[PDB]
């Protein structure tokens, strides 16, 4: 109604703005460090699912390469050659389990900071109307306290 | 912990499981791995050591064939440590650079196969081929063009005294010197023969060599003058004798080796299928907007959906009619979505998406598209839409929200928008006004009908108002896009000037984009460096992958070492925003290919840049923990490991390629203790001389962009000035972003800041510390020119933020001004002052009270300076539109350019502005005594 009441309105307001402000710029920071730690982590699954594939072809490699050679010493000489090579391959099988592992451990992570990263986002949408309305509020107070001939300097001191 | 267990998978399928050490080389592991594996069964099957190649998965997800085997594990750096024996034999030379660009350009290559995308693979064919081929006929070239290729020559703008000073020349492999004189207006084949003659005392030709700078890839050849060189013009200056080396070309050789659109007049519609993933408030309802938009313009109104509940998988199902017909949709109209959470009935900007309506082979996109839409983030200027907004999807499928949509079948063949010949067709067949036409072009709705009746008038007299004309034509109506385009093609050749206007994304027509590429082809490679960051932002605006700015910013780095390496730069450091990922991922990969000796140089700067990092983020830990000289000593311990040492050793400079950064002295690298924490790295070169010692810095938390465009627009003032014969002594070092705000800074050497040389008198008592006797009237002098110099830079830039330990000072006497956080007036902003400082005023007269003879000096220095920048105006008003692509916060929108129209009076005559600021100046030099 007067000067000073919509003066002090203004300052109230413009500190409510910025304080705002900077709650939505923080979480705006978290949105982007999350969105690219799942990038991040998208990536790491691939390659462990290209990992995973080479131990894979191993395998292959292994039931095929053996298939043809144990034929020469199957029963023909030395059977301690075949257990060597079986001991291997049961090594090689072993270690996939903990790659496999690894590979759930990271899917589960990644779960989760997706649920994460959409709680985040939900947050933001949450303040922005709110953002938006003392955006306004604070431009028409200064436009009317403008408009009623308030000097720039006085202002100055209500905004901040 | 040291060693670390690697899976090892022979080639007959057997697997071995032992520790190596982190720091062992692959060629260490293979021994090692031989050593164990004829323990195991099948080894007598094996070939050699040398028939087979480790393959590791590298960081970026992909198969990567080790190949140089003097590399370290740690350096590798495979996702899990496991390796893979296979056969040698190949393509390995293919193999090794797709490897290789991966994990250069930061994104994996197979990343764009996984799109399954037409318009990326035909890309990634037109141009890997382009510059290929263009890299084989580099080869096939001579030496020379060879050398203009990779070290093409560094001059002093332009491009008077003839005084007679010495220069030290000698040859390759060899302690001995041969010092003699020759004067500054000698071209550089005639010094090269007083060296030959030298040569030829006791016992070639001189046209099959060139000169050498020592310690530095810097050659002096053609047909310049000695002394239009940055060196022999630097070294004249300040008094050092250049030191020359004579390089045979042989050696330089070593370092080379029928449906119509137009028939279907029917409305434009969309079908909006469904949302997807949406987080919004459960008791407000979800509403769609839409807009065709032809850059900033509306092509018709904007249409809404219904009012559907708040939900993750909101479903509309609804036909979208808009007031415009198919045949009137120009080639780049972009349908703009925006959607909105509301209250209930009787606003939150939740998210925005874009789509070209045509696709990239001219097609109208047909059926079920799937746009992945961005997150609004809250401005001033509250906007319903983002039509400026990036065409891309979302990279994020996974967890980004969606808005399924389906653009209806408008005929059973595909149709096309109309080629050129017949946009031609249409376009062809179609004293009083003149003085009105002047007063309007020469200086709204009544105005741009004129502009458009006398369109020819234009054409014919006022061939530089194309972008007024372009404005002023109507996009939503296809005969009037016919009209304006068959100017287009017989549109005489504008300036540079012009052309750099027509770039903006007011202009988003494809010919309108070539017409302003013909025109920049006339750019020298030195101007178009200038520009290089404002043209290489534009890429943003782009809406297709191919386009002719991108053939053009890759012919020129193909064509120039220099431009290509900072092309790299400033594609590679913005690959951490999702946004331009792709696009700059797939120009990174056609330099790449064509630029395969610049790889090797910029692979060896990364893995500086990753090394320094990491000791960054060290120093960062044992900070908070530890005081600064026990952090020092460890951040030394850290350095002197063999895999940092000899990766920071022996690079060429990021900053400046030409600059050889050789041995690292560990002793006299330090860091800030403050803020960011940034790195202070020294280097040596005993090869070089006086100026052997090289500096920088490295700083990891700001965003070095805005301290670049500042130090970049000196840097032009600077040309700008010197080309009218006036030099300001001014400091525009370098500075580059490298990375997620990331960067490396030049040190200015012999140089503190006011702030510490102030702790009656103190700069220029410091000043006769470091000139005394004779030399106090060069450092002066230096101080006065430099002075005026950015105080006027300072004035017209809005520059704030100013303060005692931002402002540096040299031994030299030149003042220069460091580390530009804020510009423009800039968050609320006012008019800064032009600004006068009573201890530099104090310094200029000599430390006397009243100097008028001098002062006048510094007077007409601001005047003549100041004087200049209005005469280039237009190209400040120009390269700072195109920078608003770069999304910087205080450089947004038309007031943030409104600010350099201002301060630099273009609204003004060339009397009054001078008047005006005449007026500023004194009351700076009044408000220099008041306030204490
Ligand atoms: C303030 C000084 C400085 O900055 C550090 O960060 C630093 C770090 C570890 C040790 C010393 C330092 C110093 C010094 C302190 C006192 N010394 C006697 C002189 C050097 N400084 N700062 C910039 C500078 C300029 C930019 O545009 C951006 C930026 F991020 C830094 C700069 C430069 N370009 N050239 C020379 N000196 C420079
Ligand atoms: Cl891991």
């Amino acid at each position: 109604d007067n000067i000073e009441a919509v003066g002090k309105k203004l300052h109230e307001y413009n500190t409510q703005f910025q304080e705002k402000s900077r709650e939505y710029d923080r979480l705006y920071e978290d949105y982007t460090r999350t969105s690219q730690e799942i990038q991040m982590k998208r990536t790491a699954i691939e390659a462990f699912n290209e990992t995973i594939k080479i131990f894979e072809e191993q395998c292959q490699t292994q039931e095929r390469y053996s298939k043809e050679y144990i034929e020469k010493f199957k029963r023909e000489g030395n059977e301690t050659e075949i257990q060597r090579i079986m001991h291997n391959y049961e090594k090689l099988k072993s270690r996939i389990s903990e790659i496999v592992d690894s590979r759930r451990r990271l899917e589960e992570d990644l779960k989760k900071q997706a649920a994460e990263y959409r709680e985040i986002d939900k947050r933001m949408n949450s303040i922005k109307p709110d953002l938006i309305q003392l955006r306004k509020t604070r431009d028409q107070y200064l436009m009317w306290l403008t408009q009623k001939g308030v000097r720039q300097k006085k202002l100055n001191e209500w905004l901040g | 912990n040291q060693s670390v267990v690697v899976d090892f998978l022979l080639p007959t399928g057997v697997y071995l499981n032992f520790p190596v050490s982190r720091n062992a080389n692959l060629s260490t592991i293979k021994q090692l791995l031989w050593h164990r594996a004829q323990y195991e069964p099948l080894f007598h099957m094996l070939s050699g050591p040398e028939a087979y190649v480790f393959t590791c998965i590298n960081q970026t997800a992909e198969q990567q064939e080790l190949e140089d085997e003097q590399r370290r594990l740690c350096d590798v750096q495979p996702f899990l440590p496991v390796l893979r024996l296979v056969a040698r034999e190949g393509d390995r030379v293919k193999k090794l650079i797709n490897s290789q660009i991966s994990l250069l350009i930061g994104k994996g290559l197979h990343e764009f196969d996984s799109l399954c995308d037409p318009e990326v693979n035909d890309f990634r064919a037109k141009m890997c081929q382009f510059c290929e081929e263009a890299a084989a006929r580099r080869q096939q070239l001579g030496w020379e063009a060879w050398l203009q290729y990779s070290f093409p020559l560094q001059l002093e703008p332009s491009a008077l005294p003839n005084r007679a000073l010495l220069v030290n020349v000698k040859f390759e492999g060899s302690e001995e010197s041969f010092t003699f004189q020759v004067s500054t207006k000698d071209v550089p084949l005639a010094l090269m023969a007083c060296a030959l003659r030298k040569k030829a005392t006791v016992f070639e030709q001189p046209e099959d060599y060139t000169l050498q700078v020592n310690g530095r890839h810097e050659y002096l050849y053609g047909s310049y003058p000695l002394c239009q060189f940055q060196y022999i013009c630097s070294c004249l200056h300040s008094g050092l004798t250049p030191h020359l080396t004579m390089v045979h070309s042989s050696s330089i050789l070593a370092m080379r080796d029928s449906v119509s659109l137009w028939s279907l007049e029917q409305p434009f519609r969309i079908e909006l299928i469904q949302g997807s993933k949406v987080n919004a408030d459960e008791r407000m309802k979800l509403v769609v907007q839409a807009g065709l938009f032809h850059g900033n313009e509306m092509l018709c109104k904007t249409v809404s959906s219904s009012e559907v509940s708040v939900c993750s998988e909101p479903v509309w199902k609804q036909r979208l009619e808009f007031d415009i017909n198919i045949c009137d949709l120009p080639r780049m109209a972009r349908l703009c979505f925006a959607l909105y959470a509301v209250i209930e009935k009787a606003d939150c900007p939740i998210a925005w998406a874009n789509l070209m309506l045509f696709d990239y082979k001219d097609q109208l996109k047909t059926g079920e598209r799937c746009l992945y839409m961005w997150p609004s983030v809250p401005d001033e200027k509250g906007e319903l839409l983002n039509p400026t907004g990036t065409v891309r999807s979302n990279p994020n499928t996974d967890s980004a929200a969606a808005l399924l949509i389906c653009l209806p079948e408008v005929a059973p063949h595909p149709v096309y928008y109309p080629a050129l010949e017949k946009i031609l067709e249409l376009g062809r067949h179609s004293e009083e006004e003149q003085l009105q036409l002047r007063e309007i072009l020469e200086r709204y709705e009544h105005e741009k009908d004129l502009v458009w009746k006398l369109r020819h008038e234009v054409q014919e007299h006022f061939p530089e108002a194309l972008a007024r004309l372009l404005l002023v034509t109507k996009w939503n109506k296809h005969e009037d896009v016919a009209q304006m385009l068959y100017l287009l093609c017989s549109w005489p050749e504008l300036p540079v000037l012009s052309a750099l206007e027509l770039l903006d994304f007011s202009f988003p027509d494809c010919h309108v984009g070539s017409f302003a590429i013909k025109s920049l082809r006339k750019l020298t490679d030195d101007e178009l460096f200038q520009y290089l960051l404002q043209l290489v932002q534009v890429l943003k605006y782009e809406s297709y992958l191919d386009c002719e700015l991108t053939k053009f910013l890759l012919d020129r780095a193909l064509a120039n070492r220099k431009i290509g390496h900072f092309l790299f730069w400033h594609l590679r450091s913005e690959m951490h925003v999702p946004s331009v990922a792709l696009r700059f991922g797939l120009i990174l990969e056609a330099y790449c290919r064509g630029s395969t000796h610049h790889m090797k140089v910029l692979m060896k700067q990364g893995e500086a840049l990753s090394k320094l990092k990491a000791l960054n983020d060290f120093v960062k830990l044992s900070s908070q923990k530890t005081p600064k000289p026990q952090t020092k000593e460890l951040m030394h311990l850290c350095m002197r490991q063999e895999a940092y040492l000899e990766a920071l050793s022996h690079l060429q400079s990021p900053l400046d390629p030409s600059t050889l950064l050789a041995e690292v002295c560990v002793e006299q690298c330090t860091f800030m203790d403050s803020k960011m924490k940034p790195l202070w790295i020294m280097y040596s070169n005993e090869e070089a001389g006086s100026g052997g010692s090289v500096g920088i810095i490295f700083k990891n938390g700001d965003d070095l962009r805005q301290d670049m465009l500042t130090l970049q627009m000196i840097q032009l003032m600077d040309v700008l000035w010197k080309q009218e014969g006036l030099d300001l002594r001014m400091t525009p070092y370098g500075c580059l972003p490298t990375g997620d705000r990331t960067g490396l800074i030049e040190v200015v050497l012999r140089s503190d800041t006011i702030a510490n040389i102030q702790l009656k008198d103190a700069l220029l008592n410091w000043l006769k510390s470091k000139n005394p006797g004779e030399a106090l009237d060069r450092a002066i002098e230096e101080f006065t020119l430099s002075c005026a110099g950015y105080c006027v830079a300072t004035y017209v830039l809005g520059i704030g933020d100013r303060h005692s330990d931002n402002i540096m000072i040299r031994e030299s006497g030149q003042l220069f001004h460091i580390d530009f956080g804020h510009f423009l007036g800039n968050i609320n902003r006012e008019r800064v002052p032009f600004i006068l400082t009573y201890d530099f005023v104090h310094v200029i007269q000599q430390g006397k009270t009243n100097n008028s003879e001098k002062f006048e000096r510094f007077r007409g220095y601001c005047e003549r300076a100041y004087t200049i920048l209005r005469r280039h105006g237009l190209l400040f008003l120009h390269l700072f539109a195109l920078m608003r692509a770069a999304g910087l916060p205080e450089l947004s929108c038309s007031k943030d350019i409104q600010y350099l129209k201002d301060s630099l009076a273009l609204g003004k005559t060339e009397e009054e502005a001078l008047k005006h600021f005449r007026v500023k100046f004194n009351e700076a030099l009044r408000e220099s005594w008041k306030t204490k």
